[PDB]
């Protein structure tokens, strides 16, 4: 159990090191908002006394980060808690931790390479190789080595869905 | 042999003075 949380900490610390080294500024934005945004989710609502008005817990920091980029801070990131007032299951908890970063003069192609380098580098640094063993159904089931060797496979939503369905979709 | 006289330190146990101390350290898990 200890080892799992040591690994969790190593993951977060690795990401901070990765982004700091790329010239990102670590920032903090509001967890209480007049208007929640940046994701699709049911929000938590709370009453703030001194301002005599309801506030929402953030579901994401996205809109604040973009405003900071408008402000002239070209590279920003935040690793912090978000809150989604939704259901609990194997992969969802109402409060969970995310990293968001925003990079001026980059597009999505750039973020794919950066994602590949960050994730593959993370797995390799922490586990010693690109391949990690995973039991999708727990130890009672079969295990699979998940291969994080870049580059990652790419598929296009609409085209691949067309192939998968065996039918042409609308333009 | 001359008759026994207990040491002035009491005779219970060897003097054991309190010495200066230094909080131990744990290693950086990230290192
Ligand atoms: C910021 C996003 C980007 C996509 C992956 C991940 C999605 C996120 C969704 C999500 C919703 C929710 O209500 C509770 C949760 O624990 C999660 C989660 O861990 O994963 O983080």
């Amino acid at each position: 159990v200890r080892q799992k949380f040591i690994i969790r900490s190593k993951i977060i610390t690795y990401i901070r090191s990765f982004l700091d080294e790329l010239g990102f500024l670590e920032i903090e934005t509001p967890m209480m908002n007049i208007i929640p945004g940046g994701a699709v989710a049911k929000p938590f609502i709370t009453y703030h006394n001194e301002l005599d008005m309801n506030l929402y817990m953030r579901i994401a920091p996205e809109l604040y980060h973009k405003m900071l980029v408008v402000g002239g801070i070209d590279r920003v990131y935040e690793i912090g808690r978000q809150f989604r007032n939704e259901g609990i299951d194997l992969t969802h908890n109402p409060e969970f931790t995310t990293c968001e970063f925003y990079m001026a003069y980059a597009d999505y192609h750039d973020l794919m390479e950066i994602t590949e380098k960050m994730v593959s580098g993370m797995v390799k640094h922490i586990t010693g190789s690109y391949k990690v063993t995973y039991h999708p159904d727990g130890p009672e089931g079969q295990a699979y080595d998940v291969d994080f060797t870049p580059p990652f496979r790419r598929i296009n939503m609409v085209e691949e869905l067309e192939k998968a369905l065996g039918m042409k979709l609308p333009e | 042999p001359m008759y026994q006289v207990k040491p002035y330190h009491g005779g219970g146990a060897p003097l054991r003075v309190e010495l200066p101390t230094c909080m131990y350290r744990l290693p950086n898990v990230h290192g």
